[PDB]
């Protein structure tokens, strides 16, 4: 059943073949695949969803502007 | 809390496990990193076609509602593309849709409403998953991407019934 | 020249013809007894903002590199 | 052509008042819906044009990069947003003399100060520009906004000049 923390996960996708990130890549702690999959790596974190009143009021403007019409 | 990361020989043993991992990844790529669009869309969708929503006895009038309602939807989005990564809807059932329902009736969040909001943001996901857009505007090679197209779809379906 | 102060016109667009539900009490002028009267512009001077913490999410979004949404060509690198 | 909107508070032009605005820009009707087809779009507008700016130049997130710490996104994030909406009043009004003398003026003096990249800053005006006139004349992927089928060239070569005129003043 759901926890109702409002958590759920985040997940980021780095393919950065080719990339010169001119710092070290630190976060994956693994050994290396010694091929093209060194360059790229998934990331996957469960974090509380946050939206603020700026978003909110942002899609809530956008959005009375195009209300179905006669 | 903490993060974890799935590069060089973990990934590449995650892509063995997974089917056609690489373009799995491209297609939960294309999804995470456009999710706010994604969900901000179809929760305008759900209320141009519906604008009581937000008139003063709609369940997202004021932006506390409407804030709620926008991270409920990236809170299923996203597990959803959960689910497609894993190649299973066990934790998007058991940590997202379980219990749901019940939680959404003791609220009053309308069921008519979820129902448009989620179809909308399946109809994203499967735009994005089977892209016929030109080989120019893709970021990945052009091919057939319609049987994981497939599969998103069925997630959100599971959040459909779940809710419904 | 510019003040700085980060204010910006904000234009909302009210066509909302047929639109009984919502009663008509924003604009205070005449009327025309015509779809005139069921559209609506509201212009306002608001400071525009961007916090941190939803700068973040872009940024969460923009680092695959890859984001971008059907239209436009794929003109981006690694 | 007329900057109606000069004078915190809100302003409301509806039945009579509309009525009156609408013949003293031209093209009314139009101009209207080419307006709100850019104004109802204006957060994928802004995060395309910062989000192509970046996946062209990908060093801008970097430690290096102008975009670098959540504090610069923030505020590159919102200058796009800032300059998309002084461009939707001049189509509004059907000039430049606000966008110019409110957002331009002065503008490129104070990016130059602060190191803010103007090879970046053309690429995401540039992208903005491609957005609204795909917009105005209903051709972006989007279109849910509904018109009578008509031909907006004109009021979409206003607003790409509009978008030139952001170039050139911070290019
Ligand atoms: C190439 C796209 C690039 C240029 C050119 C440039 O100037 N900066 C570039 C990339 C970039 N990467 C990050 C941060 C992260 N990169 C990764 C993937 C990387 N890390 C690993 O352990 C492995 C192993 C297979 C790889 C391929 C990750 C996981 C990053 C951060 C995750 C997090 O939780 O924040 C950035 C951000 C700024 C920085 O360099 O830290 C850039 C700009
Ligand atoms: C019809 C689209 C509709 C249904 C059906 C429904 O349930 N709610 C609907 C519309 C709606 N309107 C607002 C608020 C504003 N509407 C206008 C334009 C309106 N007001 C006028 O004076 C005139 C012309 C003479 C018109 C055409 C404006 C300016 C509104 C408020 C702006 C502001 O700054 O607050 C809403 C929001 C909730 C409410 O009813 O107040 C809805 C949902
Ligand atoms: C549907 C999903 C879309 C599509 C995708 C597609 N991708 C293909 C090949 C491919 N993609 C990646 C990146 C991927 N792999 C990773 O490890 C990660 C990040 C951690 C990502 C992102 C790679 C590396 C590859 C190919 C590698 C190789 O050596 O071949 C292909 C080609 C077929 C295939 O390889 O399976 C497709 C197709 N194409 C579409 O048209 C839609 C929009
Ligand atoms: C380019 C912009 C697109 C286009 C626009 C178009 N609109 C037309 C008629 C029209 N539009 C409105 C809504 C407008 N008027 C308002 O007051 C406001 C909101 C306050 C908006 C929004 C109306 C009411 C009308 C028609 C009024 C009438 O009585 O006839 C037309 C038809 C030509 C014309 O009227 O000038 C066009 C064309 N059509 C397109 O195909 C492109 C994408
Ligand atoms: C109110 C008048 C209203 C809207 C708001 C809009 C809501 C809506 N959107 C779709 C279908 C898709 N929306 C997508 C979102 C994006 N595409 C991009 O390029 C950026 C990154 C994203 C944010 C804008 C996508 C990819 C969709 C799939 C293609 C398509 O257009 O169908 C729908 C469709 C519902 C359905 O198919 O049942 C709606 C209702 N539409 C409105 O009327
Ligand atoms: C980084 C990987 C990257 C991008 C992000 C993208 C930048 C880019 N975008 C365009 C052209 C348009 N973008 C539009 C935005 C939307 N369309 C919609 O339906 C939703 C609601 C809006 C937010 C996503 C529109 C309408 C565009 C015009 C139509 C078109 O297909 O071009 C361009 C094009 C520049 C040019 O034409 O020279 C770029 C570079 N591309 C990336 O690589
Ligand atoms: C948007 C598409 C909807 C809508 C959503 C609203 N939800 C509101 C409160 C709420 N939502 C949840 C479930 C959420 N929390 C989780 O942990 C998980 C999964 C792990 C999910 C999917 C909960 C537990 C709650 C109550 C506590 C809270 O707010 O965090 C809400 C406000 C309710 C109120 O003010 O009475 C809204 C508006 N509303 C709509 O109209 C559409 C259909
Ligand atoms: C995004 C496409 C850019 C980019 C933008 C940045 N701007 C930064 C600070 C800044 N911007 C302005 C102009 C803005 N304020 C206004 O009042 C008006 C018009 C009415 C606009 C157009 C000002 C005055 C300032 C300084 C004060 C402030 O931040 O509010 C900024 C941070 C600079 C720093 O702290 O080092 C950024 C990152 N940066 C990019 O890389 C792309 C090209």
């Amino acid at each position: 059943a759901d926890d109702k923390s409002g958590k759920a996960p985040v997940i980021t996708v780095f393919d950065h073949r080719g990339c010169q990130r001119g710092g070290p890549d630190r976060e994956y702690k693994g050994k290396k695949a010694n091929g093209p999959d060194d360059e790229m790596c998934v990331k996957v974190q469960s974090a509380k969803i946050a939206v603020s009143a700026t978003t909110a009021d942002s899609v809530l403007q956008q959005t009375i502007s195009t209300l179905y019409r006669k | 809390a903490k993060a974890a990361y799935v590069g060089g020989a973990d990934l590449q043993a995650l892509k063995k496990f997974i089917s056609e991992g690489n373009k799995r990844l491209d297609a939960v790529n294309s999804i995470v990193s456009n999710a706010s669009c994604i969900v901000s869309d179809a929760v305008s969708g759900m209320i141009c076609e519906n604008p009581s929503l937000i008139s003063p006895s709609g369940n997202c009038y004021t932006n506390r509602r409407m804030a709620a309602c926008l991270r409920d939807g990236e809170i299923i989005l996203r597990y959803v593309s959960y689910a497609l990564l894993s190649g299973d809807s066990s934790v998007l059932e058991d940590r997202c849709l379980n219990g749901l329902k019940e939680t959404y009736s003791s609220l009053g969040v309308p069921a008519n409403s979820n129902a448009r909001a989620v179809s909308i943001m399946k109809a994203c996901a499967v735009a994005f998953v089977n892209n016929t857009a030109s080989q120019r505007k893709l970021s990945t090679p052009q091919g057939d991407c319609s049987a994981l197209a497939s599969e998103v779809a069925g997630y959100f379906d599971k959040v459909s019934a779940a809710i419904g | 020249a510019f003040d700085k102060s980060a204010k910006a016109p904000v234009i909302t667009i009210f066509d909302h013809r047929g639109c009984t539900a919502h009663k008509n009490a924003e604009y205070k002028g005449a009327l025309t007894n015509s779809i005139d009267d069921e559209m609506c512009v509201k212009v306002q001077s608001v400071k525009i903002a961007v916090s941190e913490a939803d700068a973040a999410k872009k940024l969460q979004e923009f680092i695959s590199y890859e984001a971008k949404g059907i239209d436009g060509a794929y003109t981006g690198r690694k």
